[PDB]
RNA sequence: AGGCGGCCCCCUGGACGAAGACUGACGCUCAGGUGCGAAAGCGUGGGGAGCAAACAGGAUUAGAUACCCUGGUAGUCCACGCCGUAAACGAUGUCGACUUGGAGGUUGUGCCCUUGAGGCGUGGCUUCCGGAGCUAACGCGUUAAGUCGACCGCCUGGGGAGUACGGCCGCAAGGUUAAAACUCAAAUGAAUUGACGGGGGCCCGCACAAGCGGUGGAGCAUGUGGUUUAAUUCGAUGCAAC
RNA sequence: UUGAGCCUUGAUGUGUAGGAUAGGUGGGAGGCUUUGAAGUGUGGACGCCAGUCUGCAUGGAGCCGACCUUGAAAUACCACC
RNA sequence: CGCGGGGUGGAGCAGCCUGGUAGCUCGUCUGGCUCAUAACCAGAAGAUCGUCGGUUCAAAUCCGGCCCCCGCAACCA
RNA sequence: CUCCU
């Protein structure tokens, strides 16, 4: 429970689901909640609502640590990704920064053929 | 990307600059290797640059309005 | 599906219906749930024609084979309603 | 048998939407007249943004 | 329809009672084309809800409607291969209207002796928050607060009021 | 030509332009031949992140040896050999000359007030639009499919067939050269008017949505098919007969 | 670092009823306190979110038991656990 | 042949982490949805807690006896 | 989504 001051809260956006790694700053984990786990199921992970409601159910069960502010880092071009942060304005933060962790290889690895 | 400063903040700058270069890059690299199809894409794209450019300008003429 | 076999000119005889039925229940089977089809077989002096009407869940749907001696006519009309049976079937699947 | 809806002007609008966000970016297919125009390409530019949030 | 805001007509008040609400609910369980013995039957109702309400008739039916009435509106939507119902807020004209088909039907269910008695004491547990038509309304927000998720394009209720 | 994208070094090919000097027709094309030649594949030895034929499984479907999903081996990579084909396409052999314009890109260079990203010319490569001319039309149009010249390759109805047999090459897969019997009166290119599309845009309809009442269950009436009968008169049969 | 066992201690034990986060059994109107009182500068635990423990006062000399509700009367006090 | 553990919806099991009221997925039943089946969603009943006893106010929970399992053994007449 | 003449 540790009595922390700041956090650094992740969001991993992918586009089938968001969850939401509230973390301090030396960068191990506090608590975390996802869109799935939110009671919403299959395609309805896929929305922002269900990123909003995963926001509020990581911004509590994180209480215990007492985090007055945090950074947002925001990593996948998902649905969520912008009402989740407003569910962090909302639910009683500090926001000091906001980055962009989104991975960009200089082209490497190559990637799947998906679709026909 | 990165966006910090004081009291009004945080959103419209970011969605900015995150919105375009994000949505973009991930976007396009997110599955289709193609090796071929930029090829063809960028020649319709620029075929069709040129097409609008010159089609815009000689539909400068008039339009009965 | 049940089907309704009627005849302007053309006998139906017993062999015919046999065979005509057998025909109808096989695509029925094989393609979509069938409600109800009407057969008509008609006769012109030279054309040995046959008109179908399938009611199946989305709508009605119709074909119609001119041949040589009704058996071919009837084939014919059968491979169509098939192919109209596809077509219907993932027009309203198309998920 | 009565008048037409919302005269093309807020009607324009949400052609302008649905024509927005099922892909077609040309811009390209909008009415003539200033005060249609304006607002197909209002409700184009109101459905890219309902283009990012969702897929 | 495509076309026509149509050019809309009102109706006649109640005679017994100044209200056009009650007019309207007397056209719900006007069955067959008979406005008289509709009529009767409300009238038979609501003084029987007022004996077994103590409080006057006119609030007696207004307070017993609006337990019944919804907010939230489900409309069914398919996109691709699912087919997900997305909440619409009701406005206010289908609002009551709305109320009052589910208290009608949910009258003609239930059945005692008489239709005044079965109204009389369906709009009774409307007032208890206890019948049927508070288990429907509570089935349609459940429903849409359910798949309260969805907040999208542009085929339902545009911009405001 | 195939093709070649981080950055640096070493070795190396070609093109371009300015000003001169030099050789003096030393040129063009080229059957045979020789060389290079994407990807897949084959052989030997390494290497193996990601992807991914084959393969497994889950779905979907009437079926689904498929598309979709979860995995996943050859291969993709390197070194050395082979193969020698591609919608290897500009579907346009190479070289040379001549013949109205415009807008650009890129790369040199000359003069003048570089006095200001300035103005006027000049070469090369390249993109689009259009002139006459040409073409069956589409379109090409100084980089021609215009007017000509030199040399080479190739074509002679469609299918059989770029297949068989034989030769040559290859480890193989196969490549190249290349028929005939038979059979048909067509095959084809471009453009037109419709029709059609699970193409697009716009508008509308009890088309959907919002509702009210029905049909399908029942008895009976009436009509039809069938069956019957001596006859069950004849016709009407998707919507648009019942 | 860490179990486990053993002592010495110290907290904890809101069903219902209700003045109340009363554990059982038995004894039981005596200790608390000016060894500087109720409130709180204070700081936590527990937290079945309502009440109990202790840290330091600037205050300073006060509190319950039997007598109200309960299968139950009070960590009023003590013993065995 | 004596030790342990289990007996709770149709089934799998929580509860018995502290004696105070029976709980979750499926199967089974509606309703919405779907062209119908499905998938999704929202509700509902589903048990005298294996049977007799008793231990206090009150027992699925604590303790005896019986039955049924599952293991450990004892298994050298 | 908004960088032209």
């Amino acid at each position: 429970r540790k009595q922390v001051s700041d956090g650094v809260a992740h969001i991993h956006a992918s586009f089938n689901n968001t969850i939401v790694t509230i973390t301090d700053r030396q960068g191990n984990a506090l608590g975390w909640a996802t869109a799935g786990g939110s009671g919403f199921r299959g395609s309805r992970k896929s929305t922002p609502f269900a990123a909003q409601v995963a926001a509020e159910r990581c911004a509590d069960a994180v209480k215990e640590y007492g985090i007055k502010n945090l950074e947002v880092m925001v990593k996948g071009p998902g649905p969520g990704r912008e009402s989740t942060i407003r569910a962090l304005n909302a639910a009683g933060f500090r926001i000091t920064n906001i980055t962009d962790v989104t991975p960009i290889p200089h082209n490497g690895c190559r990637p799947p053929k998906k679709r026909r | 990307i990165k966006v910090r400063e004081n009291e009004p903040f945080d959103v419209a700058l970011r969605r900015f600059k995150r919105s375009c270069e994000k949505a973009g890059v991930l976007a396009e690299v997110r599955r289709r290797e193609f090796y071929e199809k930029p090829t063809t894409e960028r020649k319709r794209a620029k075929a069709s640059a040129v097409k609008r450019h010159a089609k815009k300008l000689a539909r400068e003429n008039a339009r009965r309005t | 599906m049940q089907l309704n076999i009627t005849g302007n000119n053309v006998e139906i005889t017993e062999a015919l219906r046999e065979f005509v039925t057998a025909k109808f229940a096989k695509l029925e089977q094989y393609f979509d749930r069938i409600n109800q089809v009407y057969v008509v077989l008609k006769v012109e002096k030279v054309t040995h024609t046959s008109d179908a009407t399938l009611h199946v869940d989305g709508g009605e749907l119709h074909a119609s084979a001119e041949g040589q001696d009704m058996y071919a006519a009837i084939d014919g009309l059968i491979d169509k309603l098939a192919r109209q049976l596809t077509k219907h079937k993932d027009k309203l699947k198309q998920h | 048998m009565k008048r037409q809806k919302r005269d093309r002007l807020e009607r324009a609008h949400q052609r302008g939407y649905q024509a927005g966000i099922a892909g077609r970016s040309k811009e390209m297919c909008p009415y003539q007249t200033l005060n249609q125009r304006s607002q197909w390409l209002g409700g184009w530019r109101e459905a890219m943004a309902d283009r990012v949030v969702m897929a | 329809p495509r076309r026509r805001v149509i050019g809309q007509r009102k109706i006649l008040p109640d005679p017994k009672f100044g209200s056009e609400l009650l007019a309207k609910f007397v056209n719900i369980l006007m069955v067959d084309g008979k406005k008289s013995t509709a009529e009767s039957i409300v009238y038979s109702a609501l003084e029987t809800l007022a004996q077994r309400s103590g409080k006057s008739e006119l609030e007696a039916f207004e307070v017993a409607l609006e337990n019944v009435r919804p907010t939230v509106e489900v409309k069914s939507r398919r996109v691709g291969g699912s087919t997900y119902q997305v909440p619409v807020e009701v406005r206010p004209v289908r609002r009551n209207a709305l109320a009052m088909r589910w208290i009608v039907e949910a009258a003609r269910k239930r059945g005692d002796k008489s239709m005044a008695l079965r109204l009389a004491n369906e709009l009774s547990d409307a007032a208890e928050n206890k019948g049927t038509a508070v288990k429907k309304r509570e089935d349609v927000h459940r429903m849409a607060e359910a798949n309260k998720a969805f907040a999208h394009y542009a085929w339902l209720s545009l911009r405001s009021a």
